[PDB]
RNA sequence: ACCGAAACUAAUGUUAGCGGACCGGAGGCUAUGUUGGGCGUGUAGUGAGGCGUAACAAAUAGAGAAUACCCGGGUGAAGGAACUAGGCAAAAUGGUGCCGUAACUUCGGGAGAAGGCACGCUGAUAUGUAGGUGAGGUCCCUCGCGGAUGGAGCUGAAAUCAGUCGAAGAUACCAGCUGGCUGCAAACGCGGUAAGUUCGUAAUGAUGGCCAGGCUGUCUCCACCGGUAUGGCUGUUCGCCAUUUAAAGUCGAGCUGGGUCGGUCCUGCUCCUGGACGCAUCACUGGUGUUCGGGUUGUCAUGGCACUGCCCGGUAGCUAAAUGCGGGUGUGUAAGCGCAGCGAUGCGUUGAGCUAACCGG
């Protein structure tokens, strides 16, 4: 399974380019195994400085770098959440996924012609997550309507769901978002197994002119509205990520250095949908390979290297995982035995954010 | 007395809508920013009613991201730039404050169809 | 209309679920803090890794009180419970970094244009 | 042993609570109630009663002999113990059923621990069920105040399902606050707070101390019917501490009674408008509003009574927390009639009826 953020947004708006360009970004299937390529499945991978770093000492022969997987959520009317077949596609498309990046508008363009003739980003978003509020809506009514029942039988549990719930409708009700709720961890964990639509995290993918990266009303309002929702951002230009996707290595590295970017923003929006589901990637270092291996924030050892095999999970017994810091400023794997930064990790540790590794399993 | 009601009379607003305790109204208001001025609206169930002309005021209640609020609107002052209906309530109250015990389901207000 | 040992929920995500005016600051014997006067709190709930420690002093804003806030044409704006941001003790300014709830537009000044910016609604 | 009818606290000068346990408790039988229409004999068990000379229930509702009906209280915005020696007092809890119940333990307890859910009415199951009672008739009979059968009639829970009304169904009265730590005493065995002057032993205690949840007029601060801190600790003055502030400068024929375990009395702040105090007012926001309207429990005859019975609203007035310096209002669709429904009830007439102190005549 991947950690995937669907691209929800109105038509006419920029969206179509750029996931057109996240999808050139993608590499071709034939070399990685298991990768299947659907026409709207997107898997990516990462730009990653640490993995280079990595293999110009320890030097492999080939490198794995971890993907990424995007949904483009394709095809919207206003009023689909009424339980029309097409919203219905919509709304599914959408669940499947764990987080959701919203795609704004964010630049003045009378050749890109909307159906509101004015831009605003506004309005837009509200559209969209009303529409969304409504499907949540929906399915909360269902989920008090089963959850009463059982709570006036006496359970416990049911009645802490049946209160989260019931804070959570006066929101859907006045097409709000659960995610300006103060909801605690807990009532997360009630509410996880109904997968509350606009209870996801969002990114902001907010399209603009490539001389627009400042100085914009709509980045403005974007920006009012994700810090108000507690949502990140993410300002990227169809054209220019169109460029990179269209342009060979150096020719690309000619051209964002024509525009003064350090680096591209579809970096970003893989930055923001990686981190923001609280998840992170160890390394692990070889001859044959270094690999970056990509976990959810809090996964163990036995856990992740059961995410590698499942055997390396039941039989694990200790794990020599190395800080990257060590592992780098003493030059390779020789440098840390000879430094002694090894940690000897058993089970209970939690994996860090790109620790050198190797696993110990007994099977 | 005359005066009085003659004074106020020249200033209550002629278009008030007719609604009732236990009718959910939007009421759009006034609000003056720097120097601009928008509206915004208020949506809630009308849990109380004043009628004493151009004193009269109302009391609209929702729950406002997830938390309740009231708010007493004057209902001739100009901040109040309309009042509409958007659902009607059938309660038996003159005052419904006792939605102010209530959550969600409790909450709901039969729909005064007629 | 908050005042010493009143209790006040808590309406950012700083981690304090519950604090607890210990004293209302901005003159002497003055009484009561309505909607947008500083507060000196404790805090007395607190989420267990949060930002802020149960038993802390600091700051704290009242931007929701159940007395409410009348407005110059008259009207009133209550809320169901007293709700206050919690504040740097010394920079007074916010600890969180998002604010739940409605808020009402006597926040609206330079002081606290931060929480009128994050704030879900200002009423 | 437990809960609860028939001298621990406070106020007043008995009342409300408390411990142990307009009044109208001032198997068979029978009294008696509800509903319908002495002698003789010698019975259940010497011996009630019955019989001779209608049934049922059984020693209004309720378990009941409780209870209700036949300065002293009420309410209170926001806060919620900041009061104070001390939560004193008040507020609160409060029933039944089911579920659920921790440490510890002397294995009984703790325990009603705590905590959770349901509760009205109507209909159906079932024209009143399970159950109780039990006539006639039938049969038997050592023949009677007998036995068996039989079920008429009477009484009658409790439960489920469905419907339905209210804001609220243990609706009134009645009716545990709960939890944590600890001293002492029963037999028995051998850190907390922002701030804190405060030999064991289950159970028990109107016992001493401390803490917490709930609750609250105890208090901020009471309302209605020139300036010159607040708190924690302590009896404290003081003092330390927390946090403020411009600053916290150097009286018991008024109250209390802690001391002497228990024990009679004006200016801030911001930029280049606030705090505190005072006066006035009620237009606004509200409180009160036992004189207005409505809901509802029990009972008695729409009304009385039950704290205004309990409540929900609320006019005027008063008021602070508020702000200056015929109609109207309130309640919320009366009654009656009609319709739907088996019925509770809903709907129409109907925003009806009623409407105090208000306004205009
Ligand atoms: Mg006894
Ligand atoms: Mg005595
Ligand atoms: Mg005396
Ligand atoms: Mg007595
Ligand atoms: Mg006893
Ligand atoms: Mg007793
Ligand atoms: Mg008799
Ligand atoms: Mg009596
Ligand atoms: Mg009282
Ligand atoms: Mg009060
Ligand atoms: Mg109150
Ligand atoms: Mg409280
Ligand atoms: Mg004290
Ligand atoms: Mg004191
Ligand atoms: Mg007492
Ligand atoms: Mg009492
Ligand atoms: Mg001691
Ligand atoms: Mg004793
Ligand atoms: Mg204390
Ligand atoms: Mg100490
Ligand atoms: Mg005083
Ligand atoms: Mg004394
Ligand atoms: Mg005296
Ligand atoms: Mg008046
Ligand atoms: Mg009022
Ligand atoms: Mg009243
Ligand atoms: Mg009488
Ligand atoms: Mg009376
Ligand atoms: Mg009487
Ligand atoms: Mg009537």
């Amino acid at each position: 399974m991947g950690f995937k953020c669907g691209i929800v947004g109105l038509p006419n708006v920029g969206k179509s380019t750029l996931f057109n360009a996240l999808t050139k970004a993608g590499i071709e299937a034939a070399n990685f195994p298991f990768c299947t390529i659907e026409p709207n499945t997107g898997v990516v991978p990462m730009p990653d400085p640490r993995l280079d770093q990595l293999a110009e000492i320890v030097k492999p022969q080939r490198t794995l770098p971890t993907t990424m997987e995007f949904v483009d959520i394709a095809g919207l009317v206003k009023g689909a959440s009424k339980g029309e077949g097409l919203g219905n596609q919509f709304l599914t498309n959408i669940r499947e996924t764990e987080a959701i990046g919203h795609v704004v508008r964010c630049f003045e363009n009378d050749n890109i012609i909307a159906v509101s003739g004015k831009v605003n980003p506004a309005d837009d978003i509200e559209v969209i997550n009303t529409e969304l509020a409504l499907a949540d809506l929906d399915t909360c009514e269902r989920a008090i309507h089963r959850v009463q029942k059982k709570a006036k039988g006496g359970d416990k549990d049911a009645k802490a769901e049946l209160a989260v719930l019931e804070k959570c409708l006066p929101q859907l009700e006045n097409a709000g978002m659960l995610r300006a709720l103060d909801l605690s961890a807990e009532e997360k964990a009630a509410i996880r197994y109904l997968s509350f639509l606009t209870l996801k995290p969002t990114m902001y993918i907010a399209n603009v002119n490539e001389d627009g990266f400042e100085n914009n009303p709509y980045l403005d309002q974007v920006r009012e509205i994700a810090a108000k929702e507690g949502s990140v951002v993410v300002p990227v230009c169809a054209a220019v990520e169109a460029d990179i996707a269209e342009l060979d290595d150096e020719e690309r590295d000619e051209f964002m250095q024509e525009l003064g970017l350090e680096e591209p923003g579809l970096n970003r929006v893989i930055r923001a949908g990686y981190k923001l589901l609280n998840l992170q990637t160890y390394f692990t270092a070889g001859v044959k390979e270094v690999r970056a291996w990509t976990i959810p924030v809090g996964a163990t050892a036995p856990q992740a290297a059961g995410k590698i095999h499942t055997d390396f999970e039941k039989g694990f017994i200790r794990a020599q995982t190395i800080s990257f810091e060590d592992f780098i400023t003493y030059k390779g794997e020789q440098g840390a035995k000879e430094a002694g930064k090894m940690r000897a990790e058993g089970k209970d540790y939690i994996v860090k954010d790109g620790d050198v590794m190797n696993f110990l399993f007994n099977v | 007395s005359n005066i009085i009601k003659q004074l106020e009379q020249e200033q209550m607003k002629q278009d008030v809508p007719s609604f009732r305790p236990g009718d959910t109204v939007e009421v759009k208001v006034w609000v003056v920013e720097g120097s601009k001025k928008r509206l915004q609206a208020f949506e809630g169930v009308v849990i109380a009613i004043r009628n004493r002309g151009l004193h009269s005021a109302f009391t609209v209640r929702k729950i406002s991201n997830g938390e309740g609020v009231e708010r007493v609107f004057q209902t001739h002052s100009p901040v109040v730039d309309s009042i509409s209906v958007k659902r009607r309530g059938a309660v038996r109250k003159a005052k419904l404050y006792y939605l102010r015990e209530r959550t969600g389901k409790a909450a709901r207000i039969k729909e005064r169809l007629n | 209309m908050i005042q010493e040992q009143t209790m006040l929920n808590v309406a950012d995500n700083s981690g304090a679920r519950r604090v607890m005016c210990i004293k209302v600051l901005g003159g002497s014997h003055r009484r009561y803090a309505g909607v947008g006067d500083i507060i000196k709190i404790t805090i007395k709930e607190a989420i267990p890794r949060g930002k802020v420690k149960k038993g802390d002093v600091l700051k704290a804003v009242v931007v929701r009180t159940k007395k409410g806030v009348r407005r110059p044409d008259g009207s009133v704006i209550r809320f169901d419970g007293n709700a206050c941001v919690l504040l740097n003790n010394n920079s007074e300014q916010p600890i969180g970094t998002r604010i739940f709830g409605p808020v009402t537009r006597e926040l609206r000044s330079e002081k606290f244009m931060k929480i009128i910016s994050l704030a879900p609604e200002v009423l």
